[PDB]
């Protein structure tokens, strides 16, 4: 609907630079560069964690025009930022790995 | 009771025509058990059924699966079976391949 | 829907459990212990087949009102379900290079 | 519907095939083998990039019976792709350290 479908389509824009960053985060540390790494997983972090606060919003207040049913970009919007999230998260541990690595 | 298990990494799809092949098989009294499963479980669940059927998608398995269940009948449902969900064909197919087995 | 519904936050909260079982025992590896770290991951993934095996019989009978259409929450919990196996076969792969890693 | 549920069940296994083959290429590196690793990943990229071209049209002349509302299906679909494309560009992540770490 007229928001809650700019809203998705918002949602899976930040969530998709969300990742954006989260690789460049991890090309960073490719570069050997664990400072600029971890500047750009925390901004990563935020971006996801704004756009989790506002699905969370939309869960809890689901639209529907019928009784128990829900806004169908409800779910489109979580895959992407299920998906957004969970890469995220691994990218971390790869970075990690990196810095092991001792490089 | 026969257990009829199908196989297909596409379990909404295949689930839609095993709940027509159980509604065919309470209409003729047809002492059967069907159940629908993703392909990765072929090897585990196969060993479990009396008939095992693939999907047209994973017909290309075919040699695989033989070789993996070699004291099952193993076969692929035919396609225009599946496309139409046609759940009386199907299972007569089915109870077929059992009785074709068992002499 | 009553079931359906109590069932999927089941899902969701067992899927969650998993990968939190999972992200712990990437924890075990980064503190050394991978007898820890085999055991959880063991653990996690049992987690996982006894969720992904109530999902399978979600999907092979799944309701819907209408023809076709099938129960909405069986896409929410396959998208947490997905995501925590994904995530928690991923997250053995980063053990195991750790493993590699020597500590 | 039809062909939809039909491709869509293509689409399914396209994306475990993809999948498969991501894990089969890493299981290459595993064993040493950066050549066959490499030439495996370009092959499963090159499947989903064809699954997504596919999807790319599903999405763009989404079906629906209703107004707004879309194909049930196309989400499903995209649950499938979104997880097998995510999980190799982490298993490609994975498959360069493996390189790294000299093995």
């Amino acid at each position: 609907a007229e928001e809650l479908e700019e809203v998705v389509m918002g949602l899976i824009i930040n969530s998709g630079q969300a990742r954006s960053l989260a690789y460049a985060a991890l090309k960073q540390a490719k570069q050997g560069d664990f400072a600029a790494a971890k500047a750009m997983m925390d901004q990563s972090r935020m971006a996801l964690n704004e756009a989790h606060l506002v699905q969370t919003k939309l869960i809890e207040g689901d639209a529907g025009e019928g009784k128990m049913k829900v806004s169908l970009v409800l779910v489109e919007a979580q895959l992407h930022l299920m998906t957004s999230m969970l890469a995220r998260e691994l990218i971390t541990e790869l970075i990690e790995l990196h810095e092991k690595l001792k490089a | 009771k026969k257990h009829i298990y199908l196989f297909s990494s596409a379990g909404m799809s295949t689930s839609l025509l095993v709940s027509k092949m159980r509604a065919q098989a309470e209409k003729y009294e047809v002492p059967v058990i069907i159940e629908a499963f993703p392909e990765t479980l072929a090897g585990e669940k196969g060993q479990n059924a009396d008939v095992v059927l693939l999907g047209p998608q994973i017909a290309y398995m075919l040699p695989e699966i033989q070789r993996l269940l070699p004291n099952k009948p193993v076969e692929v449902i035919d396609s225009l079976l599946y496309g139409k969900v046609d759940g009386l064909g199907v299972l007569k197919a089915a109870v077929a391949a059992i009785k074709k087995a068992a002499a």
